[PDB]
């Protein structure tokens, strides 16, 4: 419904449809219950009202934001932080769209709704899957719904961009990120975190390594997928480690058997 | 500018589908020269050519170009700096 997007069938308020006032909140955007007790909590932090107050003052410039707000808290409204398994990070959303005018921001990392192209990035992902026995054909789409609600949580690391430009809420989306994953490595245990290139790496040294299970490598970036990562250890004792490249680690074959090893219902990846 | 740029250089009329910000010591193992900043890599696809186009620029809001990375199937690159 809100995962399994088609373009073709494309219908969602637009940012000043859902806040025909300037002044945005994000109480409304949050659907699944199971999220207010963080949520709540970071209504007492002290970024939150200036949070909302930058992206106000973005509709008030007048910007066209992506991902469109019923679509943003996408994977939150959609996994209970319970029933949740592996966590994945994108760094920024998609910054493109289509002729049609829908972005390929569907709230969520490396997932465009259906009869839209599949970036490189996902296309190199399904190339792993493929050459690791987890998938035979690549689909023809990149609508990864079929994977968040078996409990993968793919966000990205900035929740909001200016369409068609490129990393620009950073220092924004920072406080409210960190924020989220801390409650995640600190509340709930036995998750997994994957860490797809260096800043999915800075976000997975806030994890404790005691609780939970960090498979790391390159990003899936056509610019990375054969290289190699140099950066730190993820303990208290920092060695210089260089992590392995995309296409040399079976990502989603390490998975399923730590879910197994641990008891766990696995992930069917394939489509 | 971006989408401009790249046309200018190349003659291709692409469009961003994606971009990553990494950073120098992660670039000079690719490019073989250390940029003076973290590092925004915009991905464009040629179906055409079959090959990756991918323009090196500083960080937002400059958007300084820094270098134009052009790769074909097989994955080597060919590499122009600006």
């Amino acid at each position: 419904e809100y995962i399994l997007i088609d373009a073709n069938n494309y219908h969602f308020k637009s940012w000043i449809e859902c806040f025909p006032d300037c002044k945005v909140n994000l109480k409304l955007l949050l659907f699944r219950p199971e999220w207010f007790d963080f949520f709540k909590y970071v209504e007492s932090k002290t970024y939150f009202p200036q949070l909302e107050s930058k992206l106000s003052s973005y509709l008030e410039k007048r910007q066209r934001i992506v991902p469109y707000p019923e679509l943003l808290f996408n994977t939150m409204n959609v996994l209970p932080p319970g029933k949740i398994k592996v966590v994945i990070l994108g760094q920024d959303p998609y910054p493109g769209s289509c002729i049609s005018g829908v972005p390929y921001a569907m709230g969520c990392s490396f997932s465009v709704p259906l009869n839209c192209p599949v970036p490189k990035s996902l296309a190199n992902i399904y190339t792993n899957l493929i050459k690791f026995n987890h998938m035979r054909k690549a689909p023809k789409h990149g609508c990864l719904a079929s994977w968040i609600l078996q409990g993968t949580f793919m966000i990205n690391s900035a929740f909001t961009t200016v369409l068609n430009e490129s990393g620009v809420h950073a220092r924004t989306w920072e406080s409210f990120t960190a924020d989220l994953i801390d409650y995640l490595t600190d509340n709930y245990d036995d998750l997994i975190f994957v860490a797809w290139g260096a800043h999915a790496h800075k976000l997975c040294q806030r994890v404790d390594p005691k609780k939970h299970y960090i498979i790391t490598s390159s990003h899936p970036s056509p610019f990375s997928v054969s290289n190699t990562m140099t950066s730190m250890s993820y303990g208290p004792n920092p060695k210089k480690v260089t992590y392995p490249s995309f296409n040399s680690v079976d990502h989603f074959g390490k998975i399923n058997e730590h879910l197994k090893s641990r008891n766990k219902k696995p992930i069917f990846w394939d489509l | 500018n971006l989408s401009d740029i790249i046309e200018k250089e190349t003659g291709k009329q692409l469009v961003i589908q994606e971009s990553i910000l990494m950073l120098p010591e992660e670039v000079e193992e690719v490019i073989g020269n250390k940029p003076e900043s973290d590092i925004l890599v915009h991905t464009a696809y040629d179906e055409s050519t079959d090959e990756n186009v991918m323009l090196l620029t500083s960080d937002a809001p400059e958007y300084k170009p820094w270098a134009l990375v052009i790769q074909d199937s097989n994955g080597e690159n060919k590499i122009k700096m600006l």
